[PDB]
C-alpha cells in the first residue's frame, strides 16, 4: 500500500508509481525555462527572478526549478511587478498537480498558470 | 515467433540489440488452395511492448498476449 493505492508487488510500484513519476520529473528537467538553483534554493531563485526582471520589466519572468527540501515537488517563481512569487508542484503518477489542478502535460500546467497567475493562492 | 528458436533475452544483452517499440513478424505460411498447390505466403504480423498507447480499432485487431503472470500488466 502505497498512499491509498494498492500494488500487488514491487514491480508494480517501481513500473507505475516511480516510472510515471519520473517520466514527468523529467520532462520537466527538459523544459526551456528549467533552471538548477543549487538544489531548489528560494534566495538564488529570487535572485534571478529579480535579475530577469530587470533585464525586460515589461514581461513577466517565471522559472521552474526543483526544491531539494520536498523532494517530489517543483519550485515555481514568477514575479509579476515586484517581488517574486513562489508556488509548489507535485510530481504524481497522474501527472502534476497545481493549485488544486492535475494536468497530464507540462505545457497544458504552463498554460493554465500563464493565464491564472492573478488569481488568488489556494489555501491563503 | 520469426525463427521459432529460443534464444535467452542475456544472450541478446550480451550482441547488444536495440529494443524497439514496434516490431515485426514475417512468418512463411503455405496456403490450403484447392488441387494441392501450395504458395508460400509471407503475412506480417506486428508486436507491440506497450500495449496501452493503441487506439481502440487497434485493440480491436488484437488477437494474443503472452501472460507473465502478475495481472497489475493487465489492469488499464
Amino acid at each position: 500500500w502505497i498512499n491509498s493505492e494498492e500494488f500487488e508487488d514491487l514491480d508494480e510500484i517501481v513500473a507505475r508509481y516511480v516510472q510515471p513519476m519520473a517520466s514527468f520529473a523529467r520532462d520537466l528537467l527538459n523544459h526551456k525555462y528549467y533552471q538548477d538553483c543549487s538544489g531548489g534554493d528560494r534566495k538564488k531563485l529570487e535572485e534571478l527572478l529579480i535579475k530577469t526582471k530587470k533585464e525586460k520589466p515589461t514581461f513577466i519572468p517565471y522559472f521552474i526549478c526543483a526544491c531539494k527540501e520536498l523532494p517530489g515537488k517543483f519550485l515555481l517563481g514568477y514575479q509579476p511587478r515586484g517581488k517574486p512569487r513562489i508556488e509548489y508542484v507535485t510530481v504524481t503518477p497522474e501527472g502534476f498537480r497545481y493549485r488544486g489542478q492535475i494536468f497530464p502535460t507540462v505545457n497544458g500546467l504552463f498554460r493554465w498558470f500563464k493565464d491564472h497567475y492573478q488569481d488568488p493562492v489556494p489555501g491563503i | 515467433l520469426q525463427d521459432l528458436k529460443f534464444v535467452p533475452s542475456d544472450e541478446k544483452k550480451k550482441q547488444g540489440c536495440q529494443r524497439e517499440n514496434e516490431t515485426l513478424i514475417q512468418r512463411r505460411k503455405d496456403q490450403m488452395q484447392p488441387g494441392g498447390t501450395a504458395i508460400s505466403v509471407t503475412v506480417p504480423y506486428r508486436v507491440v511492448d506497450q500495449p496501452l498507447k493503441l487506439m481502440p480499432q487497434d485493440w480491436d485487431r488484437v488477437v494474443a498476449v503472452f501472460v507473465q503472470g502478475p495481472a497489475w500488466q493487465f489492469k488499464g
